[PDB]
């Protein structure tokens, strides 16, 4: 699959990715890509937080299904 | 002024006195009535044989349970459990002393409630208090953080303390104990060619088992040493005269325990049980919980199964991790113990549910002071 | 009277357990003699707000002022266990009880206060003010959890859309939660109360798994340090913020209604209730992000003025938390005679 994610900025990340998938696979990916620490990770489809053990099967998340990303400000 | 402490544990019900090391009554937690009305007839308004008595006569009676796997069932027949272990078996007026009693792991709330009426309403104690078998077994051995593993002759528990709580998110219950290795040992030995089929051949089987089983160190190794020798075969003197001869079976019995397999039970074995329960703690206790795995109860008894526990969870825990298995030699009545000894304590003396509270409150005042 | 001097002997114990117990013993002595409804009535107050150094010194010259009726062998223990009480914001045990219960309390009153019509209002604020990715709320509330799960969904607007005000705070940057990942635990305990803490059998709750979060000691300033009264469930909230921005649209868009200040409050204290309720937070880790002068200039502005939560009686809570200290007190005290023995025939 190819799924889209996309960043309060507007701009889209482009992944590559199985069915098979878990969330933290994902996030993975998107450290590889972007830099972007897992923990740091909040990914929602379908207005619902998307949690790490699930897969993305279980989301109903298909091919071209996009995702929005937001990153979480601590200390 | 001596308090009583009674422990309703699975079929087996001891009771006694606090201050003491041992109870002073055990008898199986049994009630019979009539089977035919014939035999009522001129026997004073009695209806019901309680305990021992009612062993003897269960070919004139109906025998029932309430027990059974540790949670009280039927309080009709409770009450005269606990009539006759008051008024017979202790011989008391429990109007005249405090009363410790003991229930299961995850007793549910309705259940409290329903022992404290009854303790305080038909028998009419001045005070009274509940304790977690499992908890007390664990004080008797001093401590108060650690998992202790009950089992007695209905059910089995891995119970998580810490601190005097039992953490009840992560107790686990196995159903399989005492009885169900009684079974076994008459299903292996009627396959030798000695045959254990009725009630009275259980009993048989039942002091063959406390007498000679005991849990082999490696399952594997004990049978080849069996099949290649006679050392361990033991010889048994029936109730008829005869001499039955006892080989493997004695290790395969309670091997069950660790592999309930044998009896077509797909649940996991008492070590793994172990585990799984010290698994569903916060990993910041679990260093606590396996330096003090406390064993408790008649069907941890066996000769051999602390050395075994010892090496099973040592191949179930992180390398780097300090496994003490506590399974003292009086084992079997440590619930028991352990109410003797907080009953005794000065500082329980302002502990206990006294009748005023019982009256002003009613049976939910359990909860608020019995944790 | 002796079980307390027992309870007194209690290492771990806290500025909440004090207060509680002395209140306890002061109310079994002294009995319901109507002069003093005042001084009791006045502590349970002064507890709920944490103004535990305020209601030790009253316990004192209370005591002290009483003694003929009171026990002077008592009143001497009370007052050598004072000067060396604390509060240890990760083992607030018996306050996390009393929130716990409170919280349910604070429901029940709303729900026998509340038209849900704030909620139904609200909806379109946060239509209004919801990221892209959030959810549009189309339904109709009826029940009470039902604007429990809408309200809790304005996590959503999270890390985005609540920065402009977050940014403006100088309480929130002294937040001490650790960013280390430790998972979830299993509990079957309600609340703020922690999963391995004693509890009363009818005071369970069916077992889930719940967030295990660690305080950052390195925080200079850190919220704990200087609360160390409230219980550390996950330090400040900012998804207080967050209620801020759609409580701001709905404000400006029902500034002529006449009971706004009602209906706001209804908001403010359902969310309250919910985040106790659910563990997300404790009290002052939401009151303490609210009463910050640049939020409360928007309730000032709109001439709203917040109750935050405040019942007219916390007695049934404070009472049950009695219990619950005098529980777990003598408990500890009989765990001390019971390890003695033992190493007496060892
Ligand atoms: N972010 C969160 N979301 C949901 N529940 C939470 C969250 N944080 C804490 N909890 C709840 O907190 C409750 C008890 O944990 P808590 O007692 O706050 O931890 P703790 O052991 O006191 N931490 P510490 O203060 O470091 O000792 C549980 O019932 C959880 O549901």
């Amino acid at each position: 699959m190819q799924i889209f994610v996309k960043t309060l900025t507007g701009k889209t990340i482009t992944l590559e990715v199985e069915p098979s998938d878990t969330i933290e696979n994902v996030k993975a990916k998107i450290q590889d890509k972007e830099g972007i620490p897992p923990d740091q990770q909040r990914l929602i489809f379908a207005g619902k937080q998307l949690e790490d053990g699930r897969t993305l099967s279980d989301y109903n998340i298909q091919k071209e299904s996009t995702l929005h990303l937001v990153l979480r400000l601590r200390g | 002024i001596a308090a009583l402490v009674i422990d309703n544990g699975s079929g087996m019900c001891k009771a006694g006195f606090a201050g003491d090391d041992a109870p002073r009554a055990v008898f199986p937690s049994i009630v019979g009535r009539p089977r035919h009305q014939g035999v009522m007839v001129g026997m004073g308004q009695k209806d019901s044989y309680v305990g021992d008595e009612a062993q003897s006569k269960r070919g004139i009676l109906t025998l029932k349970y309430p027990i059974e796997h540790g949670i009280v069932t039927n309080w009709d027949d409770m009450e005269k459990i606990w009539h006759h272990t008051f008024y017979n078996e202790l011989r008391v007026a429990p109007e005249e002393h405090p009363v410790l009693l003991t229930e299961a792991p995850l007793n549910p709330k309705a259940n409290r409630e329903k022992m404290t009426q009854i303790m305080f309403e038909t028998f009419n104690t001045p005070a009274m208090y509940v304790a977690i078998q499992a908890v007390l077994s664990l004080y008797a051995s001093g401590r108060t953080t650690g998992i202790v593993m009950d089992s007695g002759d209905g059910v089995t528990h891995t119970v998580p303390i810490y601190e005097g709580y039992a953490l009840p998110h992560a107790i686990l219950r196995l159903d399989l104990a005492g009885r169900d290795l009684t079974d076994y040992l008459m299903k292996i030995l009627t396959e030798r060619g000695y045959s254990f089929t009725t009630t009275a051949e259980r009993e048989i089987v039942r002091d063959i088992k406390e007498k000679l089983c005991y849990v082999a160190l490696d399952f594997e190794q004990e049978m080849a040493t069996a099949a290649s020798s006679s050392s361990l075969e033991k010889s048994y003197e029936l109730p008829d005269g005869q001499v039955i001869t006892i080989g493997n079976e004695r290790f395969r019995c309670p091997e069950a325990l660790f592999q309930p397999s044998f009896l077509g039970m797909e649940s996991c074995g008492i070590h793994e049980t172990t585990f799984n329960s010290i698994m569903k703690c916060d990993v910041d206790i679990r260093k606590d919980l396996y330096a003090n795995t406390v064993l408790s109860g008649g069907t941890t008894m066996y000769p051999g199964i602390a050395d075994r526990m010892q090496k099973e969870i040592t191949a179930l825990a992180p390398s780097t991790m300090k496994i003490k298995i506590i399974a003292p030699p009086e084992r079997k009545y440590s619930v028991w113990i352990g109410g003797s000894i907080l009953a005794s304590l000065s500082t329980f003396q302002q502990m206990w549910i006294s009748k005023q509270e019982y009256d002003e409150s009613g049976p939910s005042i359990v909860h608020r002071k019995c944790f | 009277e002796l079980s307390i001097s027992l309870s007194l002997d209690s290492p771990k114990l806290d500025e909440s357990d004090f207060i509680l117990l002395s209140v306890k013993y002061l109310e079994k002595s002294l009995g319901k003699k109507k002069e003093f409804s005042g001084f009791f009535e006045d502590i349970e107050k002064l507890y709920f707000k944490q103004n535990y150094k305020e209601a030790i010194e009253k316990i004192l010259d209370f005591c002290k002022k009483n003694e003929s009726l009171l026990s002077e062998q008592v009143v001497q223990r009370l007052a050598e266990v004072a000067p060396r009480l604390k509060s240890n914001p990760k083992d607030n045990e018996s306050r996390r009880l009393y929130e716990t219960l409170y919280a349910d309390h604070l429901e029940s009153v709303i729900k026998q206060e509340s038209d849900l019509s704030v909620f139904n209002e609200l909806r379109d604020s946060y239509n209004a003010v919801k990221p892209e990715y959030a959810v549009t709320h189309e339904t109709e509330i009826k029940t009470l959890d039902e604007a429990k799960q809408f309200i809790l969904s304005f996590v959503m607007l999270n890390d985005n859309v609540e920065l402009p005000l977050k940014a403006q705070s100088e309480r929130y940057p002294k937040k001490d939660r650790s960013r280390e990942e430790l998972g979830n635990t299993p509990s079957a305990n309600p609340g703020i109360m922690k999963p391995n803490s004693p509890n009363f059998t009818d005071n369970l709750v069916p077992v889930r798994d719940v967030p295990k979060i660690a305080i950052n000691e390195k925080v200079a300033g850190g919220y704990s340090k200087t609360k160390p009264t409230t219980p550390f469930v996950a330090s400040l909230s900012g998804t207080t913020y967050s209620l801020m921005v759609v409580l701001t649209d709905y404000i400006e868009k029902h500034k002529t209604d006449k009971d706004i200040e009602k209906k706001v409050n209804q908001i403010i204290n359902l969310w309250i209730s919910s985040y106790i309720k659910e563990g997300y937070h404790s009290y002052s880790e939401v009151v303490d992000v609210l009463t910050e002068p640049f939020l409360q200039s928007i309730f000032d502005k709109a001439n709203i003025k917040l109750n935050y939560g405040v019942l007219d009686d916390t007695h049934a809570e404070f009472r049950k938390a009695q219990d619950y200290v005098f529980g777990l007190t003598i408990q500890s005290a009989m765990h001390h005679e019971l390890q003695e023995r033992f190493k007496n025939k060892e």
